[PDB]
RNA sequence: GGUUCGUUCCAUGGAAUUAACGUAAACCCUUGCUUUAUUUGUAAAUAUUAUAAAGCAGUUCACCUUUAUAUAGGAAAUGAU
């Protein structure tokens, strides 16, 4: 009633294709623009430390994931447009490739050619250039809130935030301790 | 697991809560051999 | 000052650095044009690339004073060009193109124009060879994405017969029982 | 002139010159080091180790994830099948059984390998083979009968539109409605359990493990042929067996012990050790001075200075037609290969990789279950069942006394360990399981 | 709210119920149940052509489907499971049953999970020897010669990548210079500065060894390192 | 009780006590660079009496899930704090096993 | 058409059955101090030699690899969850790792070698590198003046970065970047 | 019945032949040597401490003695090592 013929060597010959695979090409390139987004974040005169070091700020933003370019082009749309509308947050792609299969994943969703002029401005600001606010030298020992502004802008455990917590608190102490 | 039966769900794809499907079974079988919980009582005892 | 020993130099007859030219010239000569015009005809535009540079970079002079043979753990056992991507020895390419996020499962009114699509392709060379038929139902999409191949995470499968499995074993059923 | 600060660094040299010193004393071959990932699931390391401390949280929650994946099953009003809506719990065998993952870590991404036994397709593919060749040969010519007389006159042209292909397509689909549904079933089966491999849903099982470690996940899943080769897969399977009421405990477990074949050995071959002697075919002894300038230099044959001959007498070359033969090549979209990636014969490579694989032939197979396993429902003593085919030692070294490279310190390298917990109407059992390789 | 009740509310309403013919189906279509005026008369075209064919013509279709009914035939069979089955001892879905007849074999042709691990190994080990053999030499077409820094280049920094890992010590820049660099500088206005640099100076090497790790950028602490050596 | 959130943000093995200790963390979280200032008022002898005062008394006022004493490491397996290592964020026990199965990266057993 | 008897095999083929070539240092200057870090030493001695065959290409003479004192973790726990501590065991976490010196190279070049190892990097290993540049006095003039060479090479980069106008959910940008590298570093 | 650290090995039995676990082996540290590497370790250096990857090494040889002639054992700062 039930008869299963054994596999064809036609179709032995056809299902080793799909397994075990077949003879496909492969074609070097390797450029200093591919290794760009890999190189070292280094704040070097060399101009290929200055570039890596404001696309590891433009990472930031976009999630903080690492640069992948050889891993696909997916990823989650549904996500992507959740931070970049209800959010209002920057988002990174790691290639060009990837930007335009998330147009074609949502309908009617439109993505900027890259960040504002203002944004670009406050990467090279400070990953790039540098610019610090120098922490002046308090001379006397009674200058509480410049001392505090001293020691809070030497070290990066005092967030913008994190200080302005304690500025508030502070003052409102010293305000309520005098005559 | 909750997320990974929306994100497949949109495919027509359904998997099963073991974890949760046996818990509700346990509870269902309370209830046949009068075992269940109580009635939540929301007011004080008097 | 340099950074190796010349004890190993010396011992042949190379202490003039004349000398040294003769070895490497006499054994590690540069590619003939008449060798390079061969071996780029075989290999693509982007291979011969870096096998002009590698003999620009790769002065012979180095494989004559530091040239070691490797006996490391991590050597390959075999010689190989290493160009293409083989099917079981090598990881599984992946050159499709990205899946559709839109793409949904055919139904009843889709399967039957997918179904009637394929019956016009192969009927363009009687009637459908099993051949077609075993590509159909293993290669087919059956998603609305337009009969995509989409890269496969398997992992090649190995030979029909392993070596140093096949010829140990016995099957302990018989057709007679 | 220089810099003070950049001639401070010059006289700071102290290095030792490389000796190219020549051995005088033989070197046996290297021990069998086993793979990496096999040590620990997770083979990382972080200089920061906050991304090192919830990976043991993760991996129970990963596991977990791929488990209910490859479980996915269409709604049976998708297939139009009309479920049997009882109120039983059914006990499904024929799907994907899925090992514990196995990540490989770097600061990029992350390669999760996962070993699956597909049970759901060595019935699909069986089922949809079933219809006969005629059924495509004869709907073949429906679709030209049916353009003879539907769109055209009496016994694709400009004059046939689209719009009237619509009603064309509707008059088929209304004769063979109930074979059109038959045929997509099994396709939509067969398609859902070969995408599971495919990135038509891998991409989205990525974006879920994606938000645990913050990388993009590549998969490298592992098709097992039987399932007696993992011992994740087999002590699950065992323990799906037990867990209805009825099930023969001790009939399950020699059903499982007869389908695990083991290759014929010599016991006295087998257990005989091996005598410590210099092996002069190793490179290492062969030329114990390794410099090119003193071999290649007329040492005992003549002519032979090039380097690529030299070679070619050590290692199997596949550029060559013949294994010691020079390299010829001809003299002067479609695919960028070279034009003789067709001759190149691997066929003693696959003997060569295969050869330097230890651990392959399943060789050992022990199986334990403990707990309450008893028929009554009432309170009873805890049962213990143990039944084992073969041995789990490892061989090479038990008893031909070579070097092994034990797994986390204590573990053998050859055995593979996985427990299954579960749990009857009573109580519940765990279900042990070894297995090792020869 | 309360116990849950099943959902048995729910199913899959096959369209057709019996095999219609072109001619039924369309004498149904062309009802007018529900169809749009302009559509319905490229149903009755389609109607009068099927009538004028050959009468026996229709047989030749009838018997067409009849065949492929035939053909379908052995898919749709319930198969019963073997008396001593192992993987269909209670699977109600027929679906899949089937003869369960070599399913168990072993053909040689796969090895253990372990032997997996030695095998992805290989095929990594041979991505390497691709990209040692055709990538690489690449890089030697965009190196560029080492040039000795000139007597102006006085300063040393050093800057810390943990290759793309987020450390917080990957922000901290060190500077390290020579007084007798400064060739602006005289004897005493030089043993000032050993003075100034205080446990900075390495009498030993004679060596001015400074860091910054004050704010959040490398970049931040370069510049402050590059105007406090202004002000020492 | 009202630092409790209303929707559990856990992934871990919850627990009462697990569940009240993430809560004294994110409680401290907010209020450390407050707390900070307090501290710094009080132990500021350049300032008025009056000012490290008032500094001293509002110290006391604030909640126990704003000190940062009241944390205490937990087991995100178990939800234990009694031999809590802080190299893996569980027990010594729960160490154990699964440095034994593999899934705790790079350890071993040690012998020498 | 004919056949050219090849007389050998390209040198890129032939150097990877050779222990890694090295370049010579002139002057000895250290450049690049990368520390690689393993848990097990297979994937670390199989990657250090393939860093040194890329600073072959490059021109850089690297030095080593350098082993490392290995950093040894031990902790010793009793075999049981509750009373029986009378057995006990120890347990430990060995960190095997090495040291590939480049002295005498190029800053940019050395970048290159970094971002080629970082892009095809070995699971299970960590890397860190310091980098030594030398410069001129006047850091800050320097860092103005290069805006505009830095400038030209992300025009074609800032494509990566996409955001709504006025991007409001970044709020303080300054703020921003110190907190969200918390959240990406784990908390440090 | 002998022997062995040892159900180890040999011989033998008018009943044995074999399998798994433990044992043993192997593994980690340590000792001597060889090769590789030379920084952040080493005074110098033609390379010798240290660091750590792989490989080799023992009861091996010599001497003495030795049952049933089968299996072996003894000697311990004045044989080698
Ligand atoms: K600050
Ligand atoms: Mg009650
Ligand atoms: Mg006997
Ligand atoms: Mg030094
Ligand atoms: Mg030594």
């Amino acid at each position: 009633d039930d008869y299963d013929a054994p596999p064809t060597e036609e179709e032995k010959a056809f299902l080793r294709g799909l397994e075990q695979g077949k003879v496909t090409e492969y074609v070097p390139k390797l450029t200093p623009d591919t290794l760009l987004g890999y190189g070292p974040p280094v704040a070097t005169d060399a101009a290929l430390g200055k570039v890596e070091s404001a696309m590891r700020t433009m990472r930031i933003l976009g999630g903080g994931l690492p640069f992948n370019d050889q891993s696909g082009v997916t990823s989650d749309p549904t996500a992507i447009k959740h931070r970049y509308v209800h959010e209002k947050k920057p988002v990174f792609f790691s290639s060009v490739e990837e930007k335009e299969w998330v147009r074609e994943s949502l309908d009617k969703f439109a993505v900027s050619e890259g960040p504002e002029k203002k944004t670009k401005q406050k990467i090279l600001e400070t990953s790039v250039l540098g610019k610090y606010e120098e922490p002046k030298y308090v001379e006397s020992l009674t200058e509480t809130v410049k001392m505090v502004e001293k020691y809070q802008g030497g070290t990066f455990s005092y967030a913008p935030s994190d200080a302005d917590k304690f500025n508030k608190k502070l003052n409102q102490l010293l305000a309520a301790g005098l005559p | 697991i909750r997320e990974l039966q929306k994100e497949f769900g949109t495919l027509g794809l359904e998997v099963d809560d073991e974890v949760d499907d046996d818990r509700l079974e346990h509870l269902a079988a309370l209830r046949a051999r009068d075992k269940g919980a109580p009635k939540k009582k929301r007011t004080a005892p008097s | 000052r340099s950074r190796f020993k010349n004890v190993r130099a010396v011992e042949m007859g190379l202490t003039s650095d004349a000398k040294i030219e003769s070895f490497t010239k006499k054994k590690f000569a540069e590619y003939t044009e008449d060798e390079k015009a061969a071996l780029a005809h075989n290999y693509p535009a982007e291979h011969m690339e870096a096998i002009e540079a590698a003999e620009a970079a790769i002065d012979p002079k180095d494989l004559t004073i530091q040239g070691r043979l490797r006996v490391d753990p991590y050597r390959m056992p075999y010689i190989d060009d290493f160009s293409e991507i083989q099917p079981i020895i090598d990881k599984r390419a992946r050159r499709s193109a990205p899946p559709s996020h839109k793409a949904r499962f055919m139904d009843v009114d889709e399967f039957t124009q997918d179904l009637i699509n394929w019956a016009d392709e192969i009927r363009r060379g009687t009637g459908p060879t099993d051949g077609d038929i075993l590509s159909y139902i293993l290669e087919r999409s059956s998603m609305t994405d337009n009969n995509l191949q989409a890269n496969s995470s398997l992992a090649p499968a190995l030979p029909d017969k392993v070596p140093g499995v096949e010829g140990k074993y016995r099957n302990a059923i018989d057709p007679a029982d | 002139s220089a810099s003070v600060i950049f001639s401070k660094y010059i006289n700071n040299n102290n290095n030792k010159l490389i000796p190219f010193k020549i051995k005088n004393s033989d070197l046996g071959r290297t021990r069998y080091f086993p793979p990496i990932s096999k040590e620990w699931k997770n083979s990382i390391y972080v200089f920061n180790h906050n991304n090192l401390k919830n990976l043991p949280l993760f991996d129970i929650n990963i596991n977990s994830l791929i488990k209910d994946y490859f479980n996915l099953q269409f709604k049976d009003k998708i297939l139009f099948k009309k479920k049997r809506l009882s109120k039983v719990k059914v006990v499904s065998l024929n799907k994907i059984y899925a090992s514990k993952a196995e990540i490989k870590h770097t600061n990029t991404k992350a390669i999760l390998t996962v070993y699956t036994f597909n049970r759901e397709k060595i019935s699909l593919y069986k089922k949809i083979k079933k219809l006969k060749k005629s059924f495509y040969f004869v709907f073949d010519k429906i679709i030209s009968f049916s353009e003879r007389v539907i769109l055209s006159g009496v016994p694709v042209l400009p004059w046939i539109t689209e719009s009237h292909v619509n009603i064309w397509r509707k008059i088929i689909i209304a004769s063979l409605y109930k074979e059109l549904i038959l045929l997509r079933k099994y396709k939509l089966r067969l398609d859902l359990n070969k995408y599971k491999f495919e990135e038509k849903l891998l991409y989205r099982l990525n974006n879920l493990i994606m938000k645990y470690y913050n990388k993009k996940v590549e998969f490298n899943i592992v098709n097992m042929r039987s399932f007696l080769l993992n011992s994740d897969i087999l002590t699950k399977i065992l323990a799906l067996k037990l867990k209805n009421r009825n099930a023969r405990v001790i009939k399950i477990m020699d059903v499982i012990l007869n389908k695990a074949n083991l290759p014929k050995i010599n016991r006295v071959q087998e257990k005989a050790s091996l005598i410590k002697s210099v092996d002069w075919n190793l490179l290492e002894n062969k030329f114990k001075n390794l410099n090119l300038s003193f071999i290649l230099n007329d040492a005992s044959y003549a002519e032979r200075n090039n380097l690529s001959e030299l070679l070619n007498k050590l290692y199997y070359n596949v550029l060559l037609v013949s294994q010691k033969g020079v390299w010829a090549l001809r003299s002067p979209a479609q695919p960028k290969v070279s034009s003789f990636a067709k001759a190149k014969k691997y066929a003693k490579i696959y003997q060569i990789i295969f050869n330097s694989i230890n651990y392959k032939n399943m060789g050992g197979l022990r199986l334990e279950i403990k707990g309450r396993l008893t028929k009554r429902y009432r309170a009873d003593r805890s049962l213990f069942k143990v039944k084992w085919k073969g041995g789990l030692k490892n061989l090479d070294s038990s008893y031909k006394g070579l070097s092994s490279v034990n797994m986390r310190g204590y573990a053998k390298p050859n055995v593979e360990y996985s427990i299954f917990t579960s749990k009857r109407r009573i109580g519940a059992f765990a279900v042990k399981g070894w297995v090792s390789g020869k | 709210e309360g116990v849950p009740v099943p959902k048995r509310e729910d199913d899959a309403k096959l369209e057709f119920t019996r095999p219609y013919n072109p001619g039924e189906f369309l004498s149904e279509k062309l009802r007018s149940d529900d169809l749009q005026d302009w559509e319905r008369e490229r149903y009755e075209r389609a109607l009068t052509s099927w009538e004028q064919t050959p009468d026996d013509l229709k047989r030749g279709w009838s018997t067409m489907i009849r065949d492929i009914e035939q053909a379908a035939a052995p898919l749709r069979r319930v198969v019963m499971p073997r008396r001593s089955t192992f993987w269909y001892e209670e699977e109600k879905d027929t679906d899949l049953i089937t003869n369960e007849d070599g399913e168990d074999d072993f053909h040689e042709n796969d090895i253990m999970s372990l032997g997996h691990g030695k095998l992805e190994e290989h095929r990594e080990f041979r991505e390497y020897a691709r990209i040692a053999v055709w990538e690489m030499p690449l890089l030697s077409k965009y190196a560029k010669p080492f040039v000795p820094p000139t007597s102006e280049e006085v300063l040393r920094f050093r800057y810390t990548t943990y290759m793309g890992e987020f450390h917080p010590a990957d922000r901290k820049v060190v500077v390290e210079f020579c007084p007798k660099d400064l060739r602006d500088l005289s004897e005493v206005q030089q043993r000032k500065l050993m003075k100034l640099a205080g446990p900075r100076y390495n009498p030993e090497k004679d060596i001015i060894k400074m860091s910054c790790e004050k704010f959040e950028h490398q970049a931040q602490n370069k510049r402050y390192l590059g105007d406090l050596i202004e002000k020492m | 009780s009202m630092f409790r959130a209303k929707k559990l943000d856990l992934g871990c093995f919850t627990n009462v006590r697990v569940l009240r200790d993430h809560s004294k963390r994110k409680a401290f979280l907010e209020a450390e660079p407050e707390r900070q200032a307090l501290r710094y008022v009080i132990r500021n002898t350049t300032l008025p009496a009056r000012t490290r005062a008032v500094a001293q008394l509002q110290l006391t006022q604030m909640h126990a899930y704003t000190r940062p004493t009241q944390i205490r490491n937990r087991c995100i397996l178990g939800g234990k704090s009694r031999g809590i290592l802080r190299d893996f964020k569980m027990t010594r026990y729960n160490f154990r096993m699964n440095a034994l199965m593999g899934n705790i990266p790079g350890v071993k057993k040690a012998s020498w | 058409e004919q056949e050219v008897i090849m007389s050998r095999m390209p040198r890129s083929l032939e150097a990877l059955y050779l222990q890694p070539l090295r370049r010579e240092a002139e002057y000895g200057v250290p450049s690049c101090d990368l520390q690689l870090r393993s848990y097990s030493i297979r994937n670390l001695e199989f990657f250090c030699d393939f860093a040194l065959r890329a600073a072959y290409y490059l021109g850089l003479p690297a030095f080593g690899p350098v082993p490392l004192p290995r950093m040894i973790e031990r902790w010793t726990v009793p075999k049981s969850h509750f009373i029986f501590k009378k057995s006990q065991e120890n347990f430990e976490r060995v960190t095997l790792r090495r040291l590939i010196q480049i002295k005498d190279g190029h800053p940019e070049t050395v970048q290159l070698w970094l971002a080629f190892l970082q892009k095809h990097a070995y699971y299970g290993i960590g890397m860190k590198a310091n980098v030594w540049e030398f410069s001129k006095l006047g850091v800050s003039k320097a860092m103005d003046e290069s805006k505009s060479e830095v400038e030209k090479l992300l025009e074609t980069r800032w494509e990566h970065l996409s955001h709504v106008s006025d991007m409001k959910g970044v709020g303080n940008f300054e703020d921003f970047l110190a907190k969200e590298r918390l959240r990406i570093s784990g908390g440090r």
